[PDB]
């Protein structure tokens, strides 16, 4: 509102207390995206590992499990994902886990689902050969486990020419990350529109407030300078009113996660 | 009964309301711009016609910040209600019945939950199993017998180095193989693991 | 100290890592002996045994208990505007 000047500062000052109430939405903004992050992925408590030697009956997971030759120990879809993907009193700040720790998250939660099953997610992990788990959910949905042992190597070809297939599409196809987007060019057009609204007259003689010092008489520069104000504050508020639904919606889309994550992943549906 | 700050969510919404109430009090006593804060000293020391100004100007600011009190009230409002959304759908399915959803209610296997009130929420105490002192053993996913292949009824197939009982999936209860928990589906050629062993059936003793 | 997430006077930098109390950013947070900062740990770790012949299978229960609190509700208040 002010930049540097001690005569708007001065008459700022007896508006009272808006300044703090601002900072202390803010706050819990970042405070809640943190929990957010923190309650989708934190859902285990030991990082598990996959064995060195991968015969998992014929499935092939090597596209989507990590790849230690990478720096940033990042999986081939994970990269995909991350490649196609694109100062005036304002701060940005890091978030507290860093993208190898989600990465390292990711590969915990999956490595655990493929050796132990659904087990991992209730006690400790228990050891389980693949196909047994795969008759385990057939036995699940209703078909007897006679048909995946009678059929197992055409169900691992069906599945990996899947997963090849959704690797192609995901590669050669953009628009497909559409909400994530959103977001962001929702994120940025807010701030753009926020320090773009620093260059108006709001009834005033002039925007810049050194000309209005330099040109006049503080007891008629006032008036100018009490216009600027309130015009600023005005937009300030605005956008602060603006942040906290839209915190509100990516809060409730993070619930959903949850639970997908929950329940989808760590058992079955 | 010893430690504090178990119940950290009430005690945040409490302090919330009350802070938001201290500070639209505390917004009374700001002038605003104008020349006072009180409306009687500006009526007592100028004539209305100019007067008129300033309490115009007290009138604004009050109106601006209650204004902000009442939007900010109504963004909690819907917060709260969402999470009262919520505990009605636990306590309709994790109190009047078993859920079979994971982790929904409970850190385990759910077996039951108790309601318990709280001065402006509720407390569930949910009841749950969790299996320990594991061990390992040697795995088949079918039996070879008399050219045929076996799988079980229900259970899986195990062996301490030999004998190969059958037990449930999640207690060590061994069994002994009989073609009453077992059933057959064709010859044992295609499966990848099979192995070889007896299944004993009753009928042939009881003949004798 | 010089981090990621800008300066830090009156800390000392380790090279262990334990869990996370005084979340400071970037990955790294701050405890309390004198006061040391580090990067936090994600947890335990440990290469579960799979093969394609072996299973695990428990022999003991253990029954838990465990609490949730959830608000429902809040004060009921209103506001006269002539008096305010
Ligand atoms: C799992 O699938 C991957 C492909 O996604 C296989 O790796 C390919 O193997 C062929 C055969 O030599 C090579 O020509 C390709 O260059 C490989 N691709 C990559 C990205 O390395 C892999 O061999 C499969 N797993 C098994 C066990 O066969
Ligand atoms: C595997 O378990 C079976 C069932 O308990 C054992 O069979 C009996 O074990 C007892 C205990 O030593 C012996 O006294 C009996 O003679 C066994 N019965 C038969 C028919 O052999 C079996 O010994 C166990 N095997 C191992 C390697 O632990
Ligand atoms: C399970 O894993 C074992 C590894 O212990 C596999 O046994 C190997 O089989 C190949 C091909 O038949 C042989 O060349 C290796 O010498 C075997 N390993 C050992 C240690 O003998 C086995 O094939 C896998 N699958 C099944 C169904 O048992
Ligand atoms: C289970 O028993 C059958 C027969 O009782 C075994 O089948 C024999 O296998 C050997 C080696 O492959 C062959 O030379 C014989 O001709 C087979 N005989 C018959 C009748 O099929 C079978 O190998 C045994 N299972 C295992 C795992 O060894
Ligand atoms: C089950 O069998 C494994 C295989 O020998 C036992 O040994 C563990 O194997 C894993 C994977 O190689 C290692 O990380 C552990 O350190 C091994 N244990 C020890 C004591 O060294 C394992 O102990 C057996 N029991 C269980 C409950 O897994
Ligand atoms: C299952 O666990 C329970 C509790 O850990 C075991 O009961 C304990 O047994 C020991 C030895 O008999 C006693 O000293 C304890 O007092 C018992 N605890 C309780 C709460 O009763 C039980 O023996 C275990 N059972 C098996 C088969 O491992
Ligand atoms: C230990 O940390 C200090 C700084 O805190 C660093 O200079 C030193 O190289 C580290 N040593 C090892 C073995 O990591």
């Amino acid at each position: 509102i002010c930049g540097d000047s001690t005569e708007c500062s001065n008459l700022l000052l007896q508006y009272g207390s808006f300044c703090t109430q601002l900072n202390r939405a803010l706050t819990g903004i970042a405070v809640e995206q943190d929990k957010n992050t923190q309650e989708v992925f934190a859902q285990v408590k030991q990082i598990y590992k996959t064995p060195p030697i991968k015969d998992f009956g014929g499935f092939n997971f090597s596209q989507i499990l990590p790849d230690p030759s990478k720096p940033s120990k990042r999986s081939f879809i994970e990269d995909l994902l991350f490649n196609k993907v694109t100062f005036n009193g304002l701060t940005v700040l890091p978030p507290l886990l860093t993208d190898e720790m989600i990465a390292q998250y990711t590969s915990a939660l999956l490595a655990g689902t493929i050796t132990s099953g659904w087990t991992f997610g209730a006690g400790a992990a228990l050891q389980i050969p693949f196909a047994m788990q795969m008759a385990y959910r057939f036995n699940g949905i209703g078909v007897t486990q006679n048909v995946l042992y009678e059929n197992q190597k055409l169900i691992a070809n069906q599945f990996n020419s899947a997963i090849g297939k959704i690797q192609d599409s995901l590669s050669s196809t953009a628009s497909a990350l559409g909400k994530l987007q959103d977001v962001v060019n929702q994120n940025a057009q807010a701030l753009n529109t926020l320090v773009k609204q620093l260059s108006s007259n709001f009834g005033a003689i002039s925007s810049v407030l050194n000309d209005i010092l330099s040109r006049l008489d503080p007891p008629e520069a006032e008036v100018q300078i009490d216009r600027l104000i309130t015009g600023r504050l005005q937009s300030l508020q605005t956008y602060v009113t603006q942040q906290l639904i839209r915190a509100a919606e990516i809060r409730a889309s993070a619930n959903l996660a949850a639970t997908k994550m929950s329940e989808c992943v760590l058992g079955q549906s | 009964s010893s430690t504090a700050s178990a119940l950290g969510k009430l005690q945040d919404v409490v302090n919330q309301n009350a802070q938001a109430l201290n500070t639209l009090v505390k917004q009374l006593s700001s002038n605003f711009g104008a020349i006072s804060s009180v409306l009687n000293d500006i009526l007592s020391r100028l004539d209305p016609p100019e007067a008129e100004v300033q309490i115009d100007r007290l009138i604004t600011g009050r109106l601006q910040s209650l204004q902000t009190y009442v939007t900010q009230q109504l963004i909690r409002a819907a917060e709260i209600r969402a999470s009262a959304n919520l505990a009605a759908t636990k306590m309709s399915e994790c109190v009047l019945g078993q859920s079979k959803r994971v982790d929904f209610c409970g850190k385990g296997y759910h077996l039951m939950s108790f309601p318990q009130s709280a001065p402006h929420g509720v407390v569930f105490l949910h009841v749950t199993y969790v299996p320990a002192h594991e061990k390992n053993f040697t795995t088949a996913p079918a039996i070879c017998h008399d050219g045929k292949a076996h799988f079980p009824r229900e259970g899986v197939f195990v062996s301490n180095g030999t004998d190969w009982f059958v037990t449930q999936r999640n207690f060590y209860e061994p069994q002994i193989i009989t073609t009453d928990n077992t059933f057959v589906s064709g010859n044992c050629d295609v499966v990848i693991g099979i192995v070889n062993n007896t299944v004993y059936d009753p009928l042939q003793p009881e003949l004798d | 100290f010089q981090t990621r997430a800008g300066c830090l006077i009156g800390a000392e930098h380790v090279n262990n890592s334990y869990e996370c109390d005084i979340p400071i950013g970037a990955g790294i947070c701050a405890s309390y002996q004198s006061i040391i900062a580090y990067t936090m740990s994600l947890g335990a770790e440990n290469s579960v045994a799979y093969s394609n012949n072996s299973i695990a299978i428990p022999t003991n229960f253990t029954i838990s208990v465990t609490t949730e609190i959830l608000p429902v509700s809040m004060t009921k208040t209103s506001v006269d505007c002539t008096m305010y």
